[PDB]
RNA sequence: AACGCGGGGUUAAGGUGCCGGAGUGGACGCUCAUCAGACACCACAAAAGGCGUUAGUACAUCUUGACAGCAGGACGGUGGCCAUGGAAGUCGGAAUCCGCUAAGGACUGUGUAACAACUCACCUGCCGAAUGUACUAGCCCUGAAAAUGGAUGGCGCUCAAGC
């Protein structure tokens, strides 16, 4: 719940000399519409010759996912900056939405390169539609044919506020 | 990979020209066997095979060029070959098992049969008794040559052979391993 | 000694690699020391022959 | 030969597992997603007993020993509705230990005043004859 | 990166019985028994068919699942032991000095205990025990030979680097001096 | 964040395992250090390395059977044209053919005065899914030596009470 993807549509100021100037689109991925705004100027900015005070706002739209029922493999392409230098990077993951599939790559980013939200770019996310598709191993494993597997070593659930029990607690849950 | 490409329509055109097809497992076979039946055999029959087929006979089998090609899918295992020729199922019953090698040991080989050597002279220089005494054979130095009185039996069936037991069975000319081309069942006669 | 002997005590004291960055004694198909005060160096050479 | 094994063994997370959830729900499993994700539903008449669609986290469920046996993978409300019911559900699970806790548990919660009075007297009754009995065969040895 | 499933296997032979329990091994079979405690290790056991043990490890890191073929060698190792034993060879190389070994029995402890003499001509006098269930014996094939033999791998390699290593030279070169005892062959009694 | 004497409410910077008012709070990962680490100013560390572990980039091989191990084979001119008490591939000077196959050189190495043998390259029995090389940057490790006994504030902390 901390993101959505959003539909943005930008136009320069229509003159004299060019009136019905030509429109741009993107889809930003954002936790509100006040950011959402403000990531497309940075991203038009980089492209073409457009800035905020010499343009103007069309519309803002929310998509949603169209089956947030159904389980999918996505694939998604980025480039980031290290503390010296810029890659290009494509990992994948394993959830029911586009939204969800964002959310927990920006938690991966951090964790094992310690990027942060300022230094990355998103490229395309594309939900894999073949089980051929899938080329990491660690996704591999899971589309496997006829899963299963138990919990071993299971903590039980106690109230922090009950000190003293009375008996040694078990892990076969 | 020109070769295996080359071995491609090689084989897909000779099975087809040829409507009989032989089987014939080779194991552990010298070149020069196949170089003698080669030439022997080379104005008629042709005998070439290679690595196995799992799909090469496949790519055969997808069109009925043969039914019975999907019926021989099973058969093949490993170092088993393909035999084409004009000729006869009974004159090619016999034509490639000709010219069985003899085969020494290779110092450890297991002989599937027990094997002793005869009692009697064998005519050559008394001056290798070293290899008879490091085993303790009883040897007889007459006229000049080493005989055997008693039969010593040289090792159990089933059982290793020691290097310098293998080294008398080379310089005796005598062993059980032949090689030869041993035959397999061919469509399902 | 006889020469099969000379074979067999050689290799536990002649067959080896030397670790240049902390003399270690080590197997003679090694790639890395397996000594941490080094760091795991990769620079081995043989050790020398007696002749 | 002889082999004697002592080991645990333990339930399984597979598709046709009935879970339990920390409300007293229940649902049965129709996917997998992770080692620590699972979608599950359960279309129970029972609205005590039924839970919407969705993702389940397994650290925030138990393993039941019910299995619905041949829950085709990925199977939509309507086909897990049909197997639910086929295979009596509801039935099995009110004939577990885990059932019986849960509704002694809330009888005894429901007891007003007048209530806990009665049931005082009441086991006193019954421990009058227990005494006596114990008595009996103690002192036979 | 965690494993969901890693397993192996180890057939049995109709000729002994394995036990387990708490993660304690106990193999029995025709020539004695051996035990093994390995509760340091995080693995499930179970019967995987009439004759056929099985290992597995769930969810397990990279580290965790290389020591599941550690294990299953090990145990291994002990079922060869218990039916048909080990059976380790030693000898002894030298250029002028002689080496004398002098092998006697104890009786209170029922251990073997190996004295080594005149190593370089040195006049100390060296003595190592052996772990209980080895047994040693000086050959009558051929000359300058020992032989050691049991039931446990384990006791039988390290009693025979016990004797490798207490015969050394010191401030020479050992590329020049190469006199001691070395072991030569590895093997089974039977077969 | 700026100040008269008091009562009630809410916060800032900073905090919530104990000292200590308030979470042994929730989600996903990384890290095992015989010198771990633990919060701006600020009370220090570099060049250079690791087949420790994790993620990524590029090229090449492989179910027409790849890497590992084991097993078998390894042919005529041709002892090449030349050297020669002797050199048959392997003192030495100088090129590199086809038949035979799926397959072996007018040869890598050991070896003979020279042969031979053993090879090896190279191919083939067995096996059943991956494999090889070069790079990029996260945590940890090496690099890392001073004088009274001692300081992440202390105690202590390892799916953390570390990042
Ligand atoms: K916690
Ligand atoms: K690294
Ligand atoms: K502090
Ligand atoms: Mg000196
Ligand atoms: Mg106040
Ligand atoms: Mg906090
Ligand atoms: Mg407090
Ligand atoms: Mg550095
Ligand atoms: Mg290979
Ligand atoms: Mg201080
Ligand atoms: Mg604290
Ligand atoms: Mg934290
Ligand atoms: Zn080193």
């Amino acid at each position: 719940g901390r993101l959505q993807e959003y539909q943005v549509i930008g136009r320069h100021l229509p003159t004299e000399a060019n009136p019905n100037p030509a429109l741009y689109r993107m889809r930003i991925f954002a936790p509100n519409e006040v950011v959402a705004k403000s990531r497309f100027w940075y991203f038009l900015r980089g492209l073409k010759k457009v800035k905020k005070a010499t343009g103007e706002i069309v519309s803002v739209n929310v998509i949603s996912e169209k089956h947030p029922l159904k389980v999918k493999n996505f694939g998604i392409w980025l480039r980031y900056d290290s503390r010296s230098g810029t890659h290009n990077m494509y990992k994948e993951y394993r959830e029911t939405s586009r939204v969800a599939a964002v959310e927990a790559m920006y938690a991966d980013m951090a964790a094992r390169h310690r990027a942060r939200f300022r230094s990355i770019h998103i490229l395309k996310v594309v939900e894999l539609e073949k089980t051929e598709d899938v080329k990491r191993p660690y996704i591999k494993q899971l589309v496997a044919k006829n899963l299963s597997f138990p919990l071993p070593h299971r903590v039980p659930k106690i109230s922090t506020k009950k000190i003293f029990s009375a008996k040694r607690p078990s892990t076969f849950s | 990979s020109g070769n295996k490409a080359g071995y491609f329509d090689k084989l897909k055109g000779l099975l087809e020209e040829y409507p009989s097809i032989f089987v014939v497992s080779v194991d552990n076979v010298s070149s020069q066997q196949m170089h003698e039946i080669r030439k022997a055999l080379r104005g008629q029959g042709v005998v070439l095979m290679g690595k196995n087929t799992m799909v090469r006979r496949a790519l055969k089998t997808f069109m009925p060029d043969h039914p019975e090609y999907e019926r021989l899918l099973p058969f093949v295992k490993g170092n088993v070959g393909f035999v084409f020729t004009n000729g006869d199922l009974k004159e090619v019953r016999e034509k490639i098992l000709s010219n069985r090698i003899k085969a020494p040991a290779r110092a450890g080989a297991i002989a599937p049969v027990d094997v002793w050597v005869p009692a009697g002279n064998t005519g050559m220089e008394p001056g290798k008794t070293s290899f008879f005494q490091a085993l303790g054979i009883p040897t007889k130095i007459a006229r000049g040559t080493i005989e055997i009185t008693t039969d010593i039996k040289l090792v159990e069936a089933g059982a290793k052979v020691g290097p310098s037991e293998a080294t008398l069975l080379n310089m005796l000319n005598i062993s059980p391993f032949t090689y030869g081309m041993g035959i397999a069942q061919v469509y399902d006669q | 000694i006889e020469p099969s002997l000379k074979a067999l005590a050689s290799k536990f004291n002649c067959d080896k690699m030397i670790c240049r960055k902390c003399y270690a004694r080590l197997p003679p198909r090694a790639t890395n020391c397996r000594k941490r005060k080094c760091g795991h160096s990769n620079q081995l050479r043989p050790k020398k022959k007696l002749k | 030969a002889e082999i004697n094994v002592e080991a645990t063994s333990w339930r399984r997370v597979e598709v046709g597992r009935v879970l339990k959830l920390e409300n007293g729900s229940l649902a049965a499993i129709v996917e997998i997603i992770d080692h620590k994700r699972v979608l599950a539903d359960g279309p129970s008449s029972d609205p005590k007993l039924a839970t919407p669609r969705g993702i389940v986290p397994l650290s925030r469920a138990l393993l039941t020993p019910i299995v619905i046996p041949k829950l085709p993978r990925g199977a939509r409300t309507g086909a897990v509705k049909k197997a639910w019911e086929a295979y009596g559900v509801d039935a099995k699970w009110k004939e577990t230990n885990w059932a019986k806790k849960q509704l002694q548990q809330e009888r005894r919660q429901s007891l007003t005043d007048f209530d806990r009075f009665k049931v005082m007297r009441l086991k006193k009754q019954r421990r009058f004859e227990e005494r006596k009995a114990l008595a009996k065969i103690k002192a036979a040895a | 990166m965690r494993y969901i499933h890693s397993e192996e296997t180890i057939p049995v032979p109709e000729n002994l019985k394995v036990s387990i329990k708490s993660r304690l091994v106990t193999v029995e079979g025709p020539r004695g028994k051996l035990q093994k405690d390995l509760s340091h290790i995080a693995v499930n056991f179970s019967v995987v068919k009439k004759g056929v043990i099985g290992l597995e490890i769930h969810h397990g890191s990279r580290k965790d699942v290389a020591a599941l073929r550690t294990v299953r060698t090990i145990i291994n190792n002990m079922i060869i032991g218990v039916t048909k034993g080990f059976k380790y060879k030693m000898r002894y190389v030298y250029a002028h000095f002689p080496i004398n070994v002098n092998v006697e029995k104890n009786a209170e402890t029922g251990c073997y205990e190996v004295e080594i003499r005149n190593f370089i001509g040195e006049k100390i006098v060296r003595k190592v025990v052996m772990a209980p269930g080895v047994e040693v014996e000086i050959s009558k094939a051929q000359k300058d030979e020992l032989i050691l033999s049991g039931n446990s791998l384990e006791a039988v390699s390290q009693s025979a680097a016990d004797i490798q290593q207490i015969c050394k030279v010191r401030n020479k070169d050992i590329r020049k001096f190469l006199d001691g005892i070395y072991v030569s062959e590895k093997g089974n009694i039977v077969e």
